[PDB]
RNA sequence: GGGGACCGUCCCCCGACCGGCGACCGGCCGCCGCCGGGCGCAUUUCCACCGCGGCGG
RNA sequence: UUGAAAAGAACUUUGAAGAGAGAGUUCAAGAGGGCGCCGCCCGGAGGAUUCAACCCGGCGGCGGGUCCGGCCGUGUCGGCGGCCCGGCGGAUCUUUCCCGC
RNA sequence: CAAGUCCUUCUGAUCGAGGCCCAGCCCGUGGACGGUGUGAGGCCGGU
RNA sequence: AACGCAGCUAGCUGCGAGAAUUAAUGUGAAUUGCAGGACACAUUGAUCAUCGACACUU
């Protein structure tokens, strides 16, 4: 049960926001948990996705083993693509097929100056506990 | 048999019926008694064969 | 009270079905699973009740015990009859006509016994 | 006649301690009071509704008189639109004020007295004393021992 | 304005009196019933099938 | 207000086209762009934890003057426990013991 | 800033259905809500 | 209130000749219909938000 009386539990006014978030706000949603070994680490469950993390598809009709790299964060759609998660279009080419965050796993992270301190961020928050 | 201590005024409400037994009241040496026979023959509907003919 | 009692569940209890004209009540010692002062299994100081074993052979007899009418935990003790059917019948009209525990339900008891066994023997096609 | 109930530890047995039932369980059972309660009581939380007293009226309509072939329910001036011609005012004409609008001062709220609550209470509680009522009310009690259920201080500290 | 006494009430011990173990509980003997295990293994008991079988529905 | 996702129908064929026929996508085009006969008895042929009565153990129901405690409803006993052994009230008395004039 | 995308199974996809030594999967001062290819405390934002 | 401002732009929206925005701070790899432009991301920076500096046609 909530009891914050600033924070609202409407249904329509959550939607809202969710459908209509500046992208910045956007990326916080768009959120991915990383693997077992990753977690285990950096001692971290779940991070933003970007636009080169190593992903696994666990649910959905692409769902499988392999590993894959993330090629483009379509924030406006809520959904990323992946190299072989691609489908056949009917005159020939083939295309991505959009896969929201929450339903893959990173294997992968694109270990940046920014990330780096990220990642020590959220960690040493769990020495505290 | 005394009084509520945080309420300032109030009592416990009484009973109606102290003993809400049917089953032991009626069913005492006092009440049966008292009562006459029960009358459990069912008389029905007698079909009225005509006399003159019977 | 038994009689208090089933003035406050004679009409609104969690084991009522009130449908297509018929009202039946789900208590679990209830013979003829029916709303009746009489064949109830929660309002009276003693109750009968018979229901299919664990597994599919025999019946269990439950009375309810006169003591603990408030500790729902002892308030009942279970006995497991696996016995020919015959005996079966013989074995619990001793339980209510001996013991004179409610020698009311002793007709009934016996009837929902029978279809208990019936339902344990392989049904022929 | 009070009996004597025990009070049971956090690991489920007796501890030894024993109470004297409260007076209030043997209180009479009056579900026709708890009801009457129940149903006064549950409306006084309620928030209330009605809807917007413009509703319906900002239209300036005209009922057009009689000498033509329609019905004279007030019909909106102008043209050239779809609104133009059509009724209106009337809660049988589509966009128009819905009879005996809802008002806020509607009365939600009632008072029941202060002794006939509180003797709601008193049947509330000796009923629950009562195993076979608890299980009318589905409340899966067959394990529990001494159904008017007494723990120990030490659960407050939890 | 204090503190006491008295009155009325409950809350307590402590006895003694009657009534009742009540639907507030246990221990003991009695009677009855059931269950489990022994003995009882055969004119008993039980199970299943058959007969164009007899009785009541 | 299509569809989870455009995956929004490649390609072949008739028509000048609008329109079709095949084919294809989708779980779905029936979503194609303003698209959601049974109880007892008789006889026979059979099989089997088996019957009653006894012995042991467990569990119930009923009864016991009160068998024993523990009790319950009482009236009744010392005034027995009181407001620093330890309640609540009184439009009852007072200090002929106390903190105001 | 807590904890299942564990196993088997339904599906087009599932958040669905069963199971989860210890009387009982894990967290619970968190079982409000929303999103995510049904219906989600434990996938994600949050709480 | 009017008129203008987008690479492709009518409306809506935002903006004011610095005209779908400048500066600064926070955030930290996108925007997206297409293309182009980007993007050591600290020898410091896309987007978004905030907004205190600057600017603001009739």
């Amino acid at each position: 049960m909530k009891f914050n009386p600033f924070v609202t539990s409407d249904r329509s006014k959550n939607r809202k926001r969710h459908f209509n978030a500046p992208s910045h706000i956007r990326r916080k949603i768009m959120s991915s948990p990383l693997s077992k070994e990753l977690r285990q680490k950096y001692n971290v469950r779940s991070m933003p996705i970007r636009k080169d993390d190593e992903v696994q598809v666990v649910r959905g009709h692409y769902k499988g083993q392999q590993i894959g790299k993330v090629v483009q964060v379509y924030r406006k759609k809520y959904v990323i693509y992946i190299e072989r998660v691609q489908r056949e279009k009917a005159n020939g080419t083939t295309v991505h097929v959009g896969i929201h965050p929450s339903k893959v796993v990173i294997t992968r992270l694109k270990l940046d100056k920014d990330r780096k301190k990220i990642l020590e961020r959220k960690a040493k928050s769990r020495q505290v506990g | 048999r005394k009084a509520a201590s945080l309420k300032s005024n109030y009592n416990l409400p009484m009973h109606k019926m102290i003993n809400t037994d049917l089953s032991r009241i009626l069913k005492s040496p006092e009440i049966q008694r008292a009562l006459r026979a029960p009358r459990k023959k069912i008389h029905r509907r007698v079909l009225k064969k005509n006399p003159l003919k019977n | 009270s038994a009689h208090l009692q089933w003035m406050v569940v004679r009409n609104c209890s969690s084991f009522l079905i009130k449908r297509n004209k018929q009202t039946y009540s789900t208590e679990p010692n209830n013979l003829k699973a029916r709303n009746s002062f009489r064949y109830n299994g929660l309002i009276h100081r003693k109750t009968v009740g018979v229901e299919p074993a664990a597994d599919g052979k025999g019946v269990v007899v439950v009375i309810k015990r006169r003591s603990g009418q408030r500790k729902p935990a002892t308030s009942y003790v279970r006995t497991t009859i696996n016995k020919n059917a015959r005996a079966t019948l013989s074995s619990i009209r001793h339980m209510i006509r001996k013991n004179k525990y409610r020698p009311d339900l002793r007709m009934a008891a016996i009837r929902r016994a029978s279809a208990i066994l019936r339902s344990q023997k392989p049904v022929m096609v | 006649a009070r009996p004597l109930i025990s009070v049971y530890s956090e690991k489920g047995e007796s501890s030894g301690k024993n109470v004297t039932l409260p007076a209030v369980f043997k209180a009479p059972i009056r579900p026709d009071i708890v009801n009457f309660v129940h149903t006064n009581l549950r409306k006084n939380n309620r928030q209330p509704y009605a809807v917007s007293e413009l509703a319906g009226h900002q239209t300036s309509a005209e009922s057009w008189g009689t000498g033509r072939a329609v019905a004279r329910i007030p019909r909106v001036r102008g043209g050239g639109t779809h609104r133009s011609g059509q009724g209106a005012f009337g809660n049988m004409c589509r966009g128009g004020r819905m009879f005996a609008p809802t008002k806020t001062w509607r009365r939600w709220h009632r008072r029941v007295n202060t002794t006939q609550k509180r003797y709601a209470i008193c049947s509330a509680l000796a009923a629950s004393a009562l195993p076979a009522l608890v299980m009318s009310k589905g409340h899966r009690i067959e394990e529990v021992p001494e159904l008017p259920l007494v723990v120990e201080d030490k659960v407050e500290g939890y």
